């Protein structure tokens, strides 16, 4: 006898393209703007 | 041979003829025993598999009976399963069996990797 060609069915041989692929993460951080800010009591200029 | 075969199928259908702590349906089998659809045929075991003379000289715990299930001589298919690699083992209990020692015992088998 002869079998010519035969192969397995179905598993890890059909998976070899798809890893799958991974990704990327990031924070999750900010600031605030302070540029407007002055004190809200204010007598010391009255020295004038 | 037909009476020991019976005790195996009885034990596989115990979970659907009476109540229990963890209750495995006959549809559940495929999802844990079949990793690919044609790699579908698991070998059988059951235990204890002793006569009345012997019962009174051995410890008969969930630990002891679960550990004996793995012994290559006492498999219901005549092959040394050491020749190969286990893929999934489905273990199915009956009687005075507390789940904690099922968890211990099956953990010990794996711990003998």
């Amino acid at each position: 006898p002869d079998l010519k060609n035969v192969k397995s069915k179905i598993g890890s041989t059909e998976n070899l393209k798809h890893q799958p692929g991974g990704g990327k993460v990031q924070i999750i951080n900010k600031k605030l703007d302070l540029s407007n800010v002055q004190s809200k009591c204010g007598s010391k200029d009255n020295i004038k | 041979l037909n009476r020991l075969i019976s005790q195996i199928v009885s034990s596989i259908t115990a979970s659907l003829r009476f109540d229990g702590a963890l209750n495995v349906d006959l549809t559940e089998f495929q999802t844990n025993l079949v990793p690919y659809p044609r790699i579908h045929f698991p070998l059988a075991t059951y235990a204890p598999v002793i006569s009345a003379e012997k019962a009174y000289h051995e410890q008969l715990s969930v630990a002891e009976i679960t550990n004996a299930c793995f012994e290559p001589a006492n498999q219901m298919v005549k092959c040394d399963p050491r020749h190969g690699k286990y893929m999934a083992c489905c273990l199915l209990y009956r009687g005075d069996v507390v789940p904690k020692d099922v968890n211990a015992a099956i953990a010990t088998i794996k711990t003998k990797r």
